[PDB]
């Protein structure tokens, strides 16, 4: 495991005129974030008959489905991190554990149309219907503002101007359809922009108050959480800087070995390595009520095929 | 069987950098000028002067 | 697979579901679009393009 | 005041505020001017310009 | 006839550090399309006779 550190900003009044300074000292807060890495390894066996009959080079096979399967392990990684309520993962998630993650991280939780409470969070998600819930442009608009307007401030990606900030948000291809239907009659196709009026043909990754919307096809779909326990819920990440760690104790490596006086040949990728995404407190404690630092997450409905299971996805 | 470390002798790791807070600095410095139509108005006499 | 997310696809339809497509796209798109080549289909009539197919 | 009607100023506005101002402003203005400079606010952001404010 | 292969993506669960990967290998799937090759032809014959006509 690797720990980084935050070191909070100072909130204290100056100390004016002749006032003495010593023992009026402002107190420095600073907050802690503990990642653990693990091994990940897999490995395909080949016979040396099976090499021979066989049409096609089975080792270089075998190395190509090695080398694919690490980076979706790593994709995957990484989606799992983006969605995780302190740490824990979303289909593991608890009552206490996700009630407590969204009172705490309420500036940073945005759901469709900018419904639901601040106690409970299987209300909050069954408070989307596919109606009026769906991710369009005014509900990117409420995730930018809270962005905007969390108490600890969202690092933007990049500052390349006059009050411009970047961010890029991750939507999973349904809600990028939903998104695409809500800016492309009223926005893209009026636009004098060439470059944002050719994304109507030419589908990419969208632009709405400099925020980069992406296209991730493996963003899960969580079944029955929306209204009337029949409506399938979809996340959607607006990431800042800053917004998920990858700790690397060893990089994808790939080992080859021989079994059985060398009739077998076995090929194995492994790797050590962790990501998490970045969370820190926020009261008295070190790590009293965490806060996604730098990720906003938005839950809307969705009408698409749910990728994960309804006893999967429930409130375990 | 297979040896493993102790519980109490797993080793964890501590970074010597530290990520910072993200402030907006509100853009006035671009308004401060010693002009006569500046917006802000920037006043250094006291610096080589005396007087509060 | 050029890249910044966009993916290509060839679509054949008949003429009565490309009919149907082009009436679907060209009174809300088609029409209002700055693009000089699909805004020159709307009269010249050639082949379709939406959502990189 | 460069002459010809013209006079600028400045205005400094909260998130929200400034989030007001944009709605009001982009479903009728930003999004149908031919200016470049002004279209573009309607995806890159920024601060916003208005009567020479 | 000729053959092409395709071959299966790995979708397995990643082994933990300390479970043992020797032995509990993902056996890889391939494979393969028959392509059949055949004669088509076709004639026309005309007469002395007709063609004067």
């Amino acid at each position: 495991s690797i720990t980084i550190a935050l070191v909070n900003r100072l909130n204290n009044a100056a100390v004016t005129g002749a006032s003495t300074l010593e023992g009026n000292e402002e107190d420095m807060t600073s907050r802690s974030l503990r990642i653990y890495v693990d091994k990940r390894r897999n490995a395909v066996r080949i016979a040396e008959i099976s090499e021979q009959r066989s049409a096609i080079s089975l080792r270089n096979a075998a190395r190509a489905t090695l080398l694919d399967w690490a980076m979706e392990d790593t994709r995957d990684l990484i989606i799992e991190a983006l969605g995780s309520l302190n740490g824990t993962r979303f289909v593991d998630r608890t009552a206490a554990i996700a009630d407590a993650w969204l009172v705490d991280n309420l500036d940073r939780v945005y759901f469709g149309a900018g419904v639901g409470s601040g106690t409970d969070l299987s209300a909050d998600l069954a408070q989307l219907d596919t109606s009026a819930d769906l991710f369009n442009v005014a509900a990117l608009d409420g995730m930018i503002l809270k962005a905007k307007t969390c108490n600890p401030k969202i690092r933007p990606m990049r500052d390349p101007g006059n009050g411009k900030r970047y961010y890029v948000a991750f939507a999973n291809p349904h809600a990028f359809k939903n998104l695409r239907d809500s800016m492309d009659n009223e926005y893209l196709s009026n636009t004098v922009v060439q470059m944002q009026a050719s994304k109507l043909f030419e589908g990419g990754d969208l632009m709405w108050n400099g925020v980069i919307v992406k296209e991730t096809d493996n963003i899960p779909i969580y079944e029955n959480l929306g209204a009337g326990g029949t409506a399938e819920v979809t996340p959607v990440y607006l990431c800042g800087a800053q917004a998920l760690a990858v700790a690397y104790a060893k990089r994808w490596k790939t080992v080859t070995e021989e079994f059985d006086y060398g009739d077998k040949y076995g090929v194995a990728v492994d790797g050590i390595y962790g990501v998490r995404k970045i969370i820190f407190g926020s009261g008295s404690g070190d790590t009293d009520d965490l806060k996604d630092h730098g990720v906003v997450t938005g839950f809307f409905a969705t009408t698409g095929a749910a990728t994960v299971a309804a006893a999967a996805a429930a409130e375990n | 069987a297979d040896t493993t470390p102790a519980t109490g002798l797993v080793v964890q790791q501590w970074e010597d950098k530290f990520f910072q807070e993200y402030l907006h600095d509100g853009g006035f410095k671009a308004l401060m000028g010693t002009d006569e139509n500046a917006v802000i108005q920037v006043k250094e006499d006291l610096s080589k002067k005396a007087g509060d």
